DNA sequence: GGCCGTACGCT
DNA sequence: AGCGTAC
DNA sequence: GGCCGTACGCTT
DNA sequence: GAGCGTAC
């Protein structure tokens, strides 16, 4: 047939509008996972790749995770994993990479094939409890598998660990904090609902780059807290130093965040070069693997270096805003969160999923007694189970005789008929009496939890600050004054 | 990246396939009949041009590429007598990222080729539906199931509105977003 | 001890490449016809359950196995010998399934692996088949974190069927595919008189079958190469001369040679049009198609001598080409320059190791599931005797140990029968292990039948080739010109 | 193309020949800047041995390195213009790798003789393993590889011209069959 | 996704 | 202006 | 293995 | 020749 010219606009940008922003370029507020970077994860879990077990070649993992959950091209997949190995660009880093992975010097990972990978131990809090119920899984693009829809993100990631996406009609700009910070700010607001930011703020300074450096004053943060969006000023961390003679040179050892330190360099370089800069006798960098980041500005004798360093930050990425602006996914929508929406949202997500554990360990503990109170009374008539299935001709006849003398279930007599003989010594008899004993008491352990609404919340708070003592570290970026 | 033609020089019984990736075009072209379709393949997104200037858009290798093959020339310049082909099908991925370089060959056309909707040259291909793209499937069934005449269905595209047509593409294809993210917010159906 | 000699240096490194690439990278072997990268894709395609039956996987999940797990190259080696083995203008028997693009006569590429998915075809089970009984020696991987097998059972003559070609250091090899009907039989025929004459197996075996098809000219050539090893025969495209109208003609190509690029050949057809090379010329026309097959037109101006025409491309372009055979391969993991007979050799012989091999340990592992069994039907019928002795037990060790005393058990058959589940114990459960063991012994007599007679393993050998000739035989594609 | 040392002095100056553009990278992060340069080698490199003149200096390869060493070729060659005292050739620990070693000794000889009769020329010796360089970390790379006070350099010697100058013909040479029986000769298998 | 280097033997 | 997922 | 194309939005 | 086919 035919088709209208402004009717199919419409409708296939649409598609494509809705698709970018609710499946590719914007993070999910709960676990602050992007669908590209949730199922990497996602696939280091299925795939094992924990850190205890050894690193496993890249190109294998992006097959993996193309082939079962990401029908993109691989490069895509590759580069935000290569990301998220680098300690220079995820605050809180959830690869751990073996070979080339890249530095500062915006150059990128060496080919997927000659680079190994494996999740970091914190990557292991995201995903604990993902077995458990606690998050709802969905079919995958061609129907072969189940995925996460969200992960259970068992510290808050969307902050830690920041996030920049451009989508259509909208992007984000979400950036790294302080773990330690962050977890405070979650344990005071689950002991205020109605606490201000203001008050958030006394636990929450600013953010946290991995790249340490400063920001100059506390508005645009202030700004961005209290609606989503706010400029920040972040500076180079450069001092002032004699190299003798008389003449200084100026050297600095951070730079502000998502910034190339080569393609900088070379902004001088040229500034120089131009003669748009005065004052300046010579530039190296002399950054190593041992001393850290260190680029020098020799300053032509009796020059002001101070001046110069003004201009410095004038006309080159020394000096550089955020623009913070804090769009994520709630409920499956695009929505602008004020820096108590983002936590508020978190929290929810933490009591679901530690309630939706216990809840889930219980059925799980109670389906296993029952089975264990089914071996027990086999235990005890042992001589009569045995009499009732020899002298059954076939198993479903012994299934149905087992249930009607004994008043089993279907499933603890299939259980019996499974049993194997060894099950009979006495230490092994000892053991399933063991099993059950100690599982009556954790079933009541469980059944506590689910009925107080205060010991969950309590559990959830203790479950924090733990990853919170084990993982938390200290500010990197200075907020000056 | 290379225009493959056709035998037939006669445009009356020409078709051109602009196809998706260049792992497509060259299973497209050993599926087609050479005799008479002609595949050129799009590496990627191309240029918006509804956003973009003229210098850029004329330099833009893409967009040369088309113009070229199409044969007429752009604006005022278009001559549709001088048609290469009388069906120029648009045949991308049955995915959004398909969807979307569909909008912007559109846009193309409308904005410089306008004529040649109007009479009827372009139409849309319609590969099968699913998880598949283009590039993944054997050239025997792209051309049983979207190039071959006897099975397939392409669709004309018409336009019996040029203002409604005009405001749309300023306002999904321009360069304010928020007209557009207005649209996504009435239209948006989570 | 921070010094080299250059001399030393250079012999020793030099050696250790072109030892490496001789033995480990360009020959293929004389057993199952494979060089290394091929025989571990096709293990991997094993390894991952990759069978025709199985749906097709992504070729770059296969590659990343590949590679991971068993070869330590580039993934452009890999996955192109993987499409090369998946194309039916290549492979006179394909071993490899793919789905998607993997390119064609012309030779455009494959799509990259990412937009590509294969798996086993149903012939190259046959090189797999029996490589779980103990018929082929594995060995350990590269970073000795796995097993892989050092030859295939290959239930089938591969190294002839599709042939070899590749450049080693100081030694090059080149192998024409065959007719798998011809093959068997030149085998069948070997078996029967281990004096055959090369001149007789050639009733059976004819000459090279390409999967291009196309013509050869004289046997001479295939003589010499059958022989000695090495050997020129020609490869002539299939073109015939057809009226056009207007009472002018073309010449029509619808097989080309070997190997040739289709496009490469045309572009060189064009260049001497172009060129004043050739004469009588009008047109060149490709209209290969995939319904019509290979279409290659040339148009002849009218009153111009065709088939003169015709010779002068032969002479002029690669429309006729040469295959110069030169038959090295690895035979016992030492390059060796064979000749027909030679090569048929090795194989059968291959054959009667791997059908003994797979006799024994099918032998014993018969023989160790009856054990089993006897000490099963020992503890059925002691059943009441033998719980009670389980559940006095304390633990596996003392109940074992008692069992073994009682019963004269073995360890194996006690462990056994403390590994019974209850659900064994029913009625009807006993009949089946009488039945089951009752099949086993007459197994095991069957089995040692054929140990015994060498002959008997011989005629084996023979029946289990020739169901493999009757299903995956087909017809000769190249013909051949006298 | 070449990343280069901050020093102008070439005593102290180091240049590494590294195999492939991933080890290359690593290298540079993983070197000191102050000494060692990097020449990264995209694959195998030409046989000047089964090479004529024309062919040998048109070769990027060929070109770079006779730039880096800025001491010219043949009759030309000026020891004294050395821009590094040290040239490394640091491969892969296998036989591709090994390969390459072979390429680029036929070259010195053929054509920078006087450098390695002045001891200029070297051979590293990284883990001996199943990863090659590309699959190394960077600072795992330094602390082996190239780190003075831990790295064990192999100092190439030339004994003998005439040995060397048939060996080379013998091995990187045209004709196959003396390749072919040097083989046969001393393949143990 | 494509274009391109190189070694290696043979014809 | 260039961050980062896509083709 | 390294080049390089395009879309998408943006800091009160 | 230059291109077959595994490698860097
Ligand atoms: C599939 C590719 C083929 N390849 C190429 C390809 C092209 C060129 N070239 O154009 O100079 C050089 C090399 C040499 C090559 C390269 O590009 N880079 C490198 O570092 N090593 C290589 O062998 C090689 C790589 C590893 O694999
Ligand atoms: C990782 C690569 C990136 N890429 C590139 C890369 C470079 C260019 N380019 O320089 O014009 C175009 C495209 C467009 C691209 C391509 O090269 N070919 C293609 O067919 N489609 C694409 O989107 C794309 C491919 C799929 O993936
Ligand atoms: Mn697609
Ligand atoms: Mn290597
Ligand atoms: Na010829």
């Amino acid at each position: 047939n035919e088709r209208n010219i402004t009717s199919e606009m419409r409708e296939s940008f649409l598609d494509y509008a809705m698709s970018v922003i609710v499946a590719r370029a914007l993070p999910d507020v709960r676990d602050g996972l992007k669908p590209v970077h949730r199922r990497i994860l996602y696939g280091l879990n299925e795939q094992g790749m924990t850190p205890d077990k050894s690193y496993k070649k890249s190109a294998r993992i992006v097959g993996d995770v193309m082939g079962k959950y990401h029908p993109h091209g691989d490069s895509s997949i590759y580069e935000a994993m290569v990301r998220m190995a680098q300690d220079f660009s995820y605050r809180y880093p959830l690869v751990d990479g073996q070979g080339n992975f890249g530095s500062m010097d915006g150059d990128g990972a060496a080919a997927m094939r000659y680079t190994e990978a494996r999740m970091t131990k914190i990557t292991l809090e995201l995903l604990r409890d993902i077995n458990k119920d606690t998050i709802d899984f969905i079919d995958n693009y061609d129907g072969n598998e189940r995925e996460p829809s969200v992960l259970p993100a068992r510290f808050p990631n969307l902050l830690a660990n920041g996030a920049s996406g451009i989508a259509v009609g909208m992007a984000t700009n979400i950036p790294p904090h302080n773990l330690t910070e962050l977890i405070n700010g979650v344990l005071s607001l689950s002991k205020n609902p109605d606490i201000s930011i203001a008050e958030l703020m006394e636990d929450i300074e600013g953010p946290d780059f991995p790249t340490a450096g400063l920001i100059l004053g506390k508005s645009g943060i202030r700004r961005a807290y209290e609606t989503g969006r706010g400029s920040i000023q972040m500076r180079s961390r450069a001092v002032i130093e004699e190299r003798g003679g008389g003449r200084q040179r100026i050297v600095v050892t951070e730079i502000p965040f998502q910034v190339n330190k080569a393609r900088m360099i070379e902004k001088i370089a040229e500034l120089v070069r131009d003669k748009k800069i005065d004052g300046i006798t010579d530039l190296r960098d002399e950054t190593s693997l041992r001393t850290g980041v260190r680029v020098v500005i020799d300053v032509r004798k009796d020059a002001n270096a101070s001046v110069i360093l003004n201009n410095l930050y004038k006309q080159t990425p020394l000096q550089t805003s955020f623009g913070v602006n804090m769009i994520a996914l709630v409920n499956g929508r695009p929505k602008l969160i004020n820096l108590k929406e983002a936590l508020v949202h978190y929290l929810e997500h933490q009591k679901t999923v530690v309630r939706r554990r216990t809840q889930y360990n219980l059925r799980k503990a109670k389906d296993r007694a029952h089975i264990l109170e089914g071996l027990r009374i086999a235990l005890d008539h042992i001589d009569e189970i045995i009499s009732t299935i020899r002298e059954s001709d076939t198993d479903k006849v012994a299934m149905e005789s087992l249930q009607q003398r004994f008043k089993l279930s279907e499933k603890q007599a299939q259980a019996i008929l499974d049993m194997r003989l060894r099950r009979l010594t006495g230490l092994e008899r000892d053991k399933i009496e063991a099993e059950y004993n100690e599982l009556l008491n954790y079933i009541s352990e469980l059944e506590t939890i689910l009925a107080d609404e205060e010991v969950l919340l309590q559990l959830v708070r203790d479950e924090l600050t733990e990853i919170r003592d084990r993982f938390g570290d200290d500010r990197r970026t200075e907020i000056q004054l | 990246g290379k225009l493959a033609d056709c035998s037939s020089k006669s445009p009356e019984e020409c078709e051109i396939f602009l196809v998706e990736g260049d792992s497509a075009g060259g299973s497209t072209k050993s599926g087609r009949d050479s005799r008479t379709q002609a595949i050129l393949p799009l590496r990627g997104k191309i240029l918006n041009v509804e956003k973009a200037r003229l210098d850029r858009i004329l330099n833009n290798n893409e967009i040369r590429q088309m113009i070229t093959a199409f044969g007429t020339g752009i604006g005022g310049d278009f001559d549709l007598a001088k048609a290469r082909y009388h069906k120029i099908v648009i045949m991308t991925d049955a995915d959004v990222d398909g969807a979307h370089i569909r909008t912007l060959l559109l846009t193309f056309f409308y904005r410089f080729m306008r004529p040649l909707i109007e009479a009827g040259y372009v139409y849309i291909a319609q590969p099968p539906t699913g998880y598949k793209g283009l590039g993944e499937m054997n050239a025997d069934q792209l051309w049983e199931t979207t190039m071959n005449p006897e099975h397939r269905a392409l669709l004309q595209v018409k336009l019996e509105d040029a203002i409604e047509a005009d405001q749309t593409f300023e306002m999904l294809m321009g360069d304010v977003v928020e007209n557009r993210r207005q649209f996504i917010e009435d239209n948006a159906v989570y």
